[PDB]
């Protein structure tokens, strides 16, 4: 069909620029038109603009004036989108939309552009345990906090991946330019506190691994 | 012989039409001398497709259609049987069974119009490929994408007829050339326009 | 500009039931020349790119199953599915092609069913947290339904909203329920000046909010 190869993730700072590419293959690049759709706030879709590559015309939205520019490359059949004067609200996933036919518009994979002003810090793990010596419930809950890590995400495993049943992994929240997640599992009372477990995290960007015991 | 028809009026005309609005003057019931057009050697480019120019005196046809338009200097290769290009699929197409000739010459001094000639137009955009010997005069707005435009010159909705930029001081390139296409069609009907006797 | 609205924003659907989605525009999108309604229906899988399903509000694209039937013209438009499946768990959108700029819909996300009841699991702050100079009292709210839940934080009988962070995830496919975490941050000076830390959650399936507390001593 239509192969739309986009760029990978970028980690930039506010005030700088970034470039988003979208390479086409299989069809004529100069025939159809190119569009860009920004997906922000988790589910909301926003229209950036468009640029028919044939005669190089370009139109933009009112929300994206003097911010994004669109250029094409006829020799490489790749489209370009360059953002200038980036803000904290521009942290979203940008998509490459190719209008082949009115029956089906072909979409790419998505370009995750995270813009923030922070340094890569290793995560700090705080174990959690209930303070009640006895309870009526047959199931007990244990917790594990991950605070002060950048950038997202990290892999959080329970008992080196063996405790996979009944695991609730929560997404990260941004506070003071750092991300913070939490995790909790449901443990029966027959093993805890008779047997111990551990909270294993791993950050591939920082290449650090912290093993805390609960 | 009597009743000599002015066959040279299409070559010495005072007003030419555009490529998308090419005229076709029917010539019938006369005698034409073909040595004036080929043996005089006064034209720049001329080539017959399928017939020989020295054998039109003894082999004759029933009807002749004279097509006239003004095209660019590099675009003379698009006036040929089985070609694609900017005007071959949009403005004027010759079929593969074309048995006529194409006579062209450089109209530099007359059709110059220093400052940009804004009279002759041509088609860049069309919804489909043009059939051979078909003329398109109607001027709607082209739609290359899913966007309805009601008289809007905005994005992806423009005019489908531009201007020929003609410059008088330029290495030949896009120079205006007056092309006269004399279609030679031979049918089962009794012949009307033949050569000298 | 041309705006559009969706009604509703979320729908709880079961396997086998038919679902209708309503997309209403602020003006008519009917083009008199082509006699077509310039409106498109999209479907975005969680973690994947959105794909176009219904074009011109009455035609099915090749490769889309026959359950997706589009209808409507002018202002009122309706996307009708005959019988949903497990692969239909996605979010749907509405986009018009009538004029520039192109307007996208709000988004209609489907849910599962039904009847989950929550519990409260309080956690004291760790020893490594107080050594770093701060404190954090958390109580997890897992295995509940629907997602429209509320929680309150009251310290020593006084309600405090400074530092309340909520973390809500998607619906777990194993039990068709939700789980939500609530984190309240505070300093070590505020932890020593106070004794009781309570979090209170309100739910539709309970006539009394579930309370839970723990003491510093």
């Amino acid at each position: 069909e239509v192969q739309l190869q986009q760029s990978g993730p970028e980690l930039v700072k506010p005030g700088a620029s970034v470039k988003i590419s979208c390479k086409t293959s299989g069809y004529t690049f100069t025939e159809y038109t190119m569009y860009w759709v920004k997906q922000s706030h988790g589910q909301s879709l926003e229209w950036i603009g468009g640029i028919n590559p044939n005669i190089d015309d370009t139109t933009y939205n009112q929300n994206f004036k003097d911010k994004a520019t669109l250029t094409v490359d006829k020799s490489s059949s790749t489209a370009y989108m360059e953002f200038r004067s980036l803000t904290f609200d521009d942290s979203a996933v940008y998509y490459c939309a190719r209008d082949d036919k009115a029956s089906f518009a072909f979409w790419g994979q998505g370009t995750l552009v995270t813009v923030s002003a922070a340094k890569t810090t290793p995560p700090s793990v705080y174990p959690l345990a209930p303070g009640s010596a006895a309870q009526t419930n047959s199931m007990v809950t244990l917790g594990c906090l991950v605070k002060g890590y950048f950038p997202e995400p990290v892999t959080v495993t329970w008992n080196s991946g063996s405790l996979s049943s009944g695991v609730h992994t929560f997404p990260a929240v941004l506070q003071s330019d750092l991300y913070t997640l939490s995790s909790s599992v449901t443990v029966p009372s027959s093993t805890w506190p008779s047997e111990t477990v551990t909270c294993n995290v791993a950050h591939p960007a920082s290449s650090t691994k912290v093993d805390k015991k609960i | 012989i009597t009743n000599l028809c002015p066959f040279g009026e299409v070559f010495n005309a005072t007003r030419f039409a555009s490529v998308y609005a090419w005229n076709r003057k029917r010539i019938s019931n006369c005698v034409a001398d073909y040595s004036v057009l080929y043996n005089s050697a006064s034209f720049s480019t001329f080539k017959c497709y399928g017939v020989s120019p020295t054998k039109l005196n003894d082999l004759c046809f029933t009807n002749v259609y004279a097509d006239s338009f003004v095209i660019r200097g590099d675009e003379v290769r698009q006036i040929a049987p089985g070609q694609t290009g900017n005007i071959a699929d949009y403005n004027y197409k010759l079929p593969d069974d074309f048995t006529g000739c194409v006579i062209a010459w450089n109209s530099n001094n007359l059709d110059s119009k220093v400052g940009g000639n804004y009279n002759y137009l041509y088609r860049l955009f069309r919804k489909s490929n043009l059939k051979p010997f078909e003329r398109d005069i109607s001027t709607e707005i082209y739609q290359a994408g899913s966007t309805p435009c009601n008289g809007v010159k905005g994005f992806n909705c423009y005019f489908p007829l531009q201007s020929y930029g003609f410059q008088p001081t330029y290495g030949v390139g896009y120079q205006p050339y007056r092309v006269v296409v004399l279609s030679f069609e031979l049918l089962h009907a009794p012949a009307t326009v033949c050569g000298p006797k | 500009d041309i705006v559009m609205s969706q009604s509703p924003s979320s729908l709880a659907v079961s396997d086998g039931e038919r679902v209708t989605l309503t997309c209403k525009s602020s003006q008519s999108l009917l083009y008199s020349t082509n006699q077509k309604n310039y409106l498109a229906w999209y479907q975005q899988k969680p973690g994947q790119s959105p794909k176009l399903l219904i074009y011109w509000a009455s035609s099915r694209e090749s490769g889309v199953p026959d359950r997706f039937t589009g209808s409507g013209s002018g202002t009122d438009f309706t996307l009708t599915i005959s019988s949903v499946k497990a692969e239909d768990l996605a979010v749907y959108y509405c986009q018009q092609y009538y004029s520039y700029p192109l307007t996208f819909g709000a988004g209609t996300k489907l849910e599962l069913r039904a009847d989950a009841a929550p519990t409260v699991s309080i956690f004291p702050p760790s020893s490594e947290q107080l050594t770093s100079g701060g404190a954090s009292v958390v109580c997890f709210l897992n295995n509940f339904y629907p997602k429209d839940i509320n929680v309150k934080w009251k310290i020593d009988g006084s309600e405090r909203q400074n530092g309340v962070l909520n973390s809500w995830t998607d619906q777990d496919s194993k039990d068709s329920t939700y789980s939500m975490s609530s984190t309240l941050t505070l300093t070590k000076d505020e932890y020593e000046r106070h004794n009781s830390y309570t979090c209170e959650a309100t739910h539709k399936t309970s006539t009394s909010p579930i309370v839970k507390s723990f003491n510093r001593n």
